[PDB]
């Protein structure tokens, strides 16, 4: 049926230009306009404007007048969104959405994340989070690993190559100073650490890096 | 391509064809799931079967053909003996026509049918004849001495009194006369008489002329078309025997370059170039006057000049009122020179192989030149729905054509003023030489010798012209239509609605036609006829109780244009307007279809010029009714002018139409206002683009 | 611009319960209101259009009501697959404002966090950095407050916080708080504490660099 297919995720430096595409199928492209919507990490869905597939004329919301450009390839049933001179505030997921029946946003693209950062591909540093000694809440000890200074997303974290799944909390990564940082905690019985080994397994495909960090007690 | 064609007859004497279906190999079994979807197993009893086709061996030798049933009678090449066993000396790649016949009362239903099995033995090796050696007959090769559905068989004597009886397939096109006259369908090469329940399943009902092997008058027979055995580059709607395979090659302009220098290869001189949009139908709709009222059910409009999609109009863009001559400084009696970016197209159903088009570049009646494009420079072939250059690529510049490689097209000082006055450059393609595709051997398309010329004229003499214009693509068709005055014309009678459905492969939803997602019922589009077609339709509408144009019979020569609206709402599922209609109440079932806008006071839409094209004539249409009052509806449109009109609705729905014009892109909003009084109902509000206006 | 004010940012429910989200339009939009569902990492999906019209393929547990300025979206019986963010939206006139969104969450009893604090690893100090990490695991509700104190002084700068989604097994939340300093600044304080504060509970975990 009707499908809106957007181009893949984008990683860009500040000041660069990015062009998102949105290919429509299953309906007469020129009979319905194309909305563009921005969703910043913590903000609500914001309408950026729309492109008339009949006139080719764009309409821009007030907050998106200047650096933003909608364009058309009617022969390819494709709408485009170009953002020039990128800033960090431009970091968001961008959706195309048909200006559908009664102006409802009745069909949406899957979204295009845009990450703005001065960093290029950087493997993570993996730091052990050990308590050392004197730490056992309800016969349980909590260990962790800190995954710092990597770019871009994602990194996967497992514990003992998957054997520790329950009791694992891997926390969503946060972008600070143009690099990502995440943490992962594992809670294991105090009878099993440090007697049995516990190892954080960090994979970062973008840098083709895997890091295994054994958690050992702090020296004291 | 492979296998044999089975003819399954309800009677014992090969007269009443119940099912035509191809078999895979010597097992003589068809695809039972597909036949099941088309046959009622309580009405599937058969008493005689014939299989026909060609045997092509992969090795020279003495082949003994036989069947597990002694009942069966076979013949090869219409020359061998007629026997249950045949000894044939065959050669590799040579074709041996084969005819297998079985006569058997108590043969049973098609489902329970234990069909015979066809074997062949070479060097004492007996096997079922493989699919790779069995081929269907060339059904484009109509042989008077080897008819596809013969009136006689291998089992019954040719009785003397049986003379003067009717042929089963009078025109030898492989569709029985009973099939053609009463209706049939062909899907996956399976043919059967029509049943109305097949429409629910999506099968298309075919009718054709039982006396004409090529009902449409095109290179392909009724069976080639209905079965889809023709060139796969032909549009699928031309599978209908009444929808002609018919290439329609034109050309449109998307950039106009005018320089003071005649030489294409010269970078000196003053030059002014402007982007241009083009229309394949504007020359048709520009001659349409719009009435506010429609009478006697005739809800369509008449054009003074029914132009086809081969006559292309050009609108110059981004001019800003600056005269062409300010950038050239040409004086009275001097000539500037035209270069253009053009794009050929094919709005028809068939490809134009070796496309050789002749196009007049026209301005206010003056032919500035006649462009004679050569096939080698425009992609050799132009498939239906495609363009040269292809849709994604830059347009073709005239100067790169051999004709204009040395000199461009001169244009006068006075013709430059006409261009400033708003007179549009027409690209009128007057004739296109080219070839059509016939299959050959392994299914390959062969083109040379297959001139379109005589078929184009033949098709036009027995057809109606139907053009569907959407914003993205235009589609022109030739539908075979009966001469209603000719008592011997056996062309099937189509209503205009049935013809539109066939011509464009339209679907149906609540009985109303749809072109993909676009509603194309007469109440959702602007129908445009020429004067002669409109008079015939008006006379027919007076003879119908259900006064719908789509119920009027199609007559040959009719010229029909379906202009789909830019914006439309049925106040149901469909509303592609770029702004919200205010005060809309659709909680009713009082629409022309479904719900209406129950207008209690004022309904208003404000349309920005970003959502309409500049310098265009538009028509705002809709249907209104008021069951218990005759309250006037005030219609107010604010565009380039502000006009108000008072509309009287009747108890039933009647159409209204108001033309309005846009100006510059920077213009104020277009505002359309309708004011009713409580029991006013509105439905099917459309805005349709008609033509460009001077700037 | 027509503004769409939505009922609650967060709504706690149980599977099989009835929930209703209201939305107040800042001016008359007649029936031109849509309701969208968005699951994490996915695009919004239109559930209800024109205030009350169920969209194609939408389960009948989703209903919409209202006209003018007051609008209601209802899930007659909440399913686990319905735990998502729901937006109202006016599709009457640009800028087609979306509500701020209502997250559906599983209701459960309150739960104090299991707090763990970790000093900088010697590896990170060798690299010249210093991150102190606080894990607040398996608490409820989501709105927990985390405070960093260095030598008794609240520390605002250098703090990164990260919440997990609601655990699909026990319906709790977990969060991570990282306090990053330079090694130079870290070695010039003694006591590092992270405090997890809820309505009636407050948990402080500490370590003194002088005690390792
Ligand atoms: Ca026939
Ligand atoms: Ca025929
Ligand atoms: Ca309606
Ligand atoms: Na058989």
């Amino acid at each position: 049926q009707i499908q809106l297919v957007q181009s893949g995720p984008e990683l860009k430096k500040p000041g660069e230009t990015v062009k998102i595409s949105c290919k429509a199928s299953g309906y007469t492209f020129t009979n319905y306009g194309m909305n563009w919507v921005k969703q910043a990490p913590g903000k609500d869905l914001k309408w950026m404007g729309w492109m008339s597939t009949y006139t080719g004329e764009p309409t821009y919301a007030d907050d998106f007048k200047g650096r933003f450009a909608f364009s058309l390839e009617t022969s390819a049933s494709t709408a485009y969104l170009q953002i020039n001179n990128l800033k960090n505030e431009d970091m968001a997921t961008y959706f195309c959405a048909r200006r559908g029946n009664y102006l409802s946003f009745d069909y949406w693209g899957q979204g295009t994340t845009l990450t703005v950062s001065s960093a290029s591909t950087t493997p993570p540093s993996v730091y052990p989070l050990a308590p050392g000694s004197a730490a056992q809440t309800n016969s349980m000890v909590t260990l962790g690993c800190l995954v710092k200074g990597y770019f871009p997303e994602p990194v996967t974290v497992t514990w003992n190559s998957g054997s520790l799944s329950s009791g694992v909390h891997t926390f969503p990564a946060v972008l600070q100073s143009d690099l990502y940082t995440l943490s992962s905690s594992v809670t294991v019985p105090s009878s099993t650490w440090p007697s049995e080994t516990v190892t954080c397994n960090v994979a970062h495909p973008a840098s083709s890096t895997k890091v295994d960090k054994k958690i050992v007690p702090r020296d004291c | 391509n492979n296998g044999l064609m089975g003819y399954y007859f309800t009677d014992e004497h090969f007269k009443d064809l119940k099912l035509m279906a191809p078999i895979k190999d010597g097992n003589l079994k068809f695809e039972e799931k597909k036949v099941d979807k088309l046959l009622d197993k309580d009405k599937s009893d058969v008493k005689s079967i014939r299989w026909t086709g060609r045997i092509i061996p992969s090795k020279d030798g003495e082949y003994t053909l036989s069947t597990d049933r002694d009942d069966v009678l076979m013949q090869v090449n219409t020359e061998s003996t007629i026997s249950n066993t045949l000894k044939v000396n065959m050669k590799k790649g040579k074709e041996y026509k084969v005819r297998i016949e079985l006569q058997d009362k108590n043969l049973g239903s098609i489902d329970n049918l234990s069909s015979p099995n066809l074997y062949w033995e070479l060097d004492g090796m007996k096997k079922i004849i493989p699919e790779e050696n069995l081929f269907l007959r060339d059904y484009s090769n109509i042989e008077k001495d080897d008819p596809f559905i013969p009136n006689n068989n291998f089992f019954d004597p040719k009785l003397m009194s049986d003379w003067e009886d009717e042929d089963l397939d009078t025109d030898n096109d492989n569709i029985p006369d009973s099939y053609e006259r009463n209706g049939y369908t062909i899907k996956d090469l399976i043919a059967v008489k029509w049943e109305d329940s097949f429409a629910e399943q999506g099968y298309k009902k075919y009718v054709s002329n039982y006396l004409e092997s090529n009902t449409a008058g095109d290179p392909y027979t009724d069976y080639e078309k209905a079965s889809g055995s023709f060139d796969k580059a032909i549009k699928t709607e031309a599978r209908d025997p009444l929808v002609a395979a018919y290439p329609i090659v034109g050309v449109g302009m998307e950039k106009l370059i005018i320089s003071t220098n005649e030489h294409a290869s010269t970078d000196q001189g003053k030059t002014v170039s402007r982007a241009t949009t083009n229309s394949k139908t504007e020359s048709n709709t520009a001659g349409v006057s719009v009435n506010v009222g429609y009478q006697n059910g005739f809800t369509a409009n008449v054009t003074t000049n029914y132009s086809h999609t081969t006559d292309n109009s050009t609108a110059v863009q981004d001019s800003n009122g600056e005269s062409w001559n300010t950038g050239l400084s040409i004086n009275k009696g001097e000539s500037a020179y035209i270069n253009a970016n053009v794009r050929y197209y094919n709005t028809g159903t068939a490809p134009m192989y070796k496309v050789t088009p002749t196009t007049n570049l026209v301005l206010d009646g003056d032919t500035l030149s006649t462009i004679k494009a050569q096939e080698n420079q425009i992609g050799n072939n132009l498939s239906p729905g495609d363009t040269y250059p292809k849709k994604g690529l830059s347009p073709l510049a005239l100067n790169t054509m051999d004709q204009f490689s040395s000199r461009l097209i001169p244009i006068n000082y006075d013709q430059l003023k006409k261009l400033d006055a708003g007179k549009q450059i027409k690209l009128e393609t007057t004739q296109v030489s080219g070839n059509f595709g016939t299959k050959n051997s392994s299914g390959q398309i062969v083109t040379e010798g297959n001139s379109w010329s005589d078929y184009i004229s033949q098709i036009d003499s027995i057809s109606a012209s139907i053009i569907l214009d959407t914003e993205n693509e235009s589609y022109e068709r030739r539908v075979t239509a009966k001469n209603l005055q000719d008592p011997e014309d056996k062309t099937p009678e189509l209503t205009i609605g049935e013809a539109i459905e066939k011509a464009f492969g339209a679907t149906k939803k609540d009985g109303l036609l749809y072109f993909n997602d676009i509603p194309i019922d007469e109440s959702c589009v602007e129908l445009i006829f020429d004067d002669n077609t409109a008079n015939k339709i008006k006379d027919s509408l007076k003879t119908l109780s259900d006064k719908k144009i789509y119920n009027v019979k199609l007559e040959r020569g009719m010229n029909i244009l379906i202009k789909t609206p830019t914006y439309f709402t049925n106040f149901d599922d469909y509303n592609n307007y770029p702004s919200t209609w205010s005060n809309v109440n659709t909680t009713n079932q009082d629409g022309l279809q479904g719900s209406a806008n129950k207008l209690n006071g004022e309904t208003k839409i404000k349309i920005p010029m970003s959502e309409l094209k500049p310098y265009k004539r538009y028509v705002f249409s809709g249907y209104s009714k008021d069951p218990l009052t005759s309250n006037s509806i005030i219609v107010k449109i604010k565009a380039k002018e502000e006009k108000t009109d008072y509309l009287v609705p009747e108890q039933g729905y009647t159409k209204f139409s108001y033309e309005f014009e846009t100006t510059e892109k920077d213009s104020s909003n277009i505002e359309i206002t309708l004011i009713g009084s409580g029991t006013t109902y509105l439905d099917n509000l459309s805005i349709t683009e008609l033509n460009s206006t001077p700037e | 611009d027509i503004v769409m004010t939505q009922s609650h940012k967060f709504m706690s429910t149980s599977v099989g319960d009835r929930v209703s989200i209201t939305c107040k339009a800042s001016q008359d939009v007649s029936t031109a209101v849509g309701w969208y569902q968005q699951k994490p990492g996915q695009s919004p999906k239109l559930l209800i259009y024109s205030a009350s019209y169920r969209y194609t393929g939408v389960p009948d547990r989703f209903t919409g009501s209202g006209s003018g300025t007051d609008f209601t979206f209802t899930i007659s019986s909440v399913q686990a697959e319905d735990l998502a963010v729901y937006y109202c939206q006016q599709h009457y006139s640009p800028p087609f404002t979306f509500g701020s969104g209502t997250e559906l969450e599983i209701k459960r009893a309150d739960a104090a966090p299991t707090v763990s604090i970790f000093p900088p690893s010697s590896e990170q100090l060798t690299s010249g950095g210093a991150s102190v990490v606080c894990f607040l695991n398996n608490f409820y509700p989501k709105d927990i407050n985390v405070k960093w104190k260095i030598d008794g002084s609240e520390r605002q700068n250098g703090v990164l916080n990260s919440w997990t989604d609601q655990d699909s097994k026990d319906s709790t939340y977990s969060m991570s708080s990282t306090l990053t300093l330079t090694k130079d600044e870290y070695e010039r304080h003694n006591s590092y504490t992270c405090e997890a504060t809820q309505g009636t509970t407050s948990i402080v975990k500490s370590f003194n660099r002088n005690e390792c």
